[PDB]
């Protein structure tokens, strides 16, 4: 952590 | 500095559960599969757009299930 495949996953959520 | 530590720490939850899940449903295991995405939607500030994703990829039946779990 961090790791980009948990940013983009988070980003892509719109959470 | 702590900030960076809490949102690390969802962001790792958050994949590991969806990934987790996404193996059951493949696994033919829809109830455990739909355990793990709502532990993902409930660390999801606002899951909105979360949930109409889901609700493209799931088959309608266990969209509205998840939905009946939260």
């Amino acid at each position: 952590g961090p790791r980009l495949s948990r940013l983009l996953s988070y980003a892509g959520s719109g959470c | 500095g702590s900030d960076l530590k809490d949102a690390e720490a969802v962001q790792k939850f958050f994949l590991e559960e969806i990934q987790l899940g996404e193996e059951l449903l493949a696994q033919g295991d829809y109830e455990k599969g739909v355990d793990h995405l709502t532990n993902a939607i409930a660390v999801c500030g606002q899951p909105q757009q979360l949930l109409q994703v889901l609700q493209q990829t799931l088959p309608p039946p266990v969209f509205q299930m998840l939905l009946t779990k939260l």
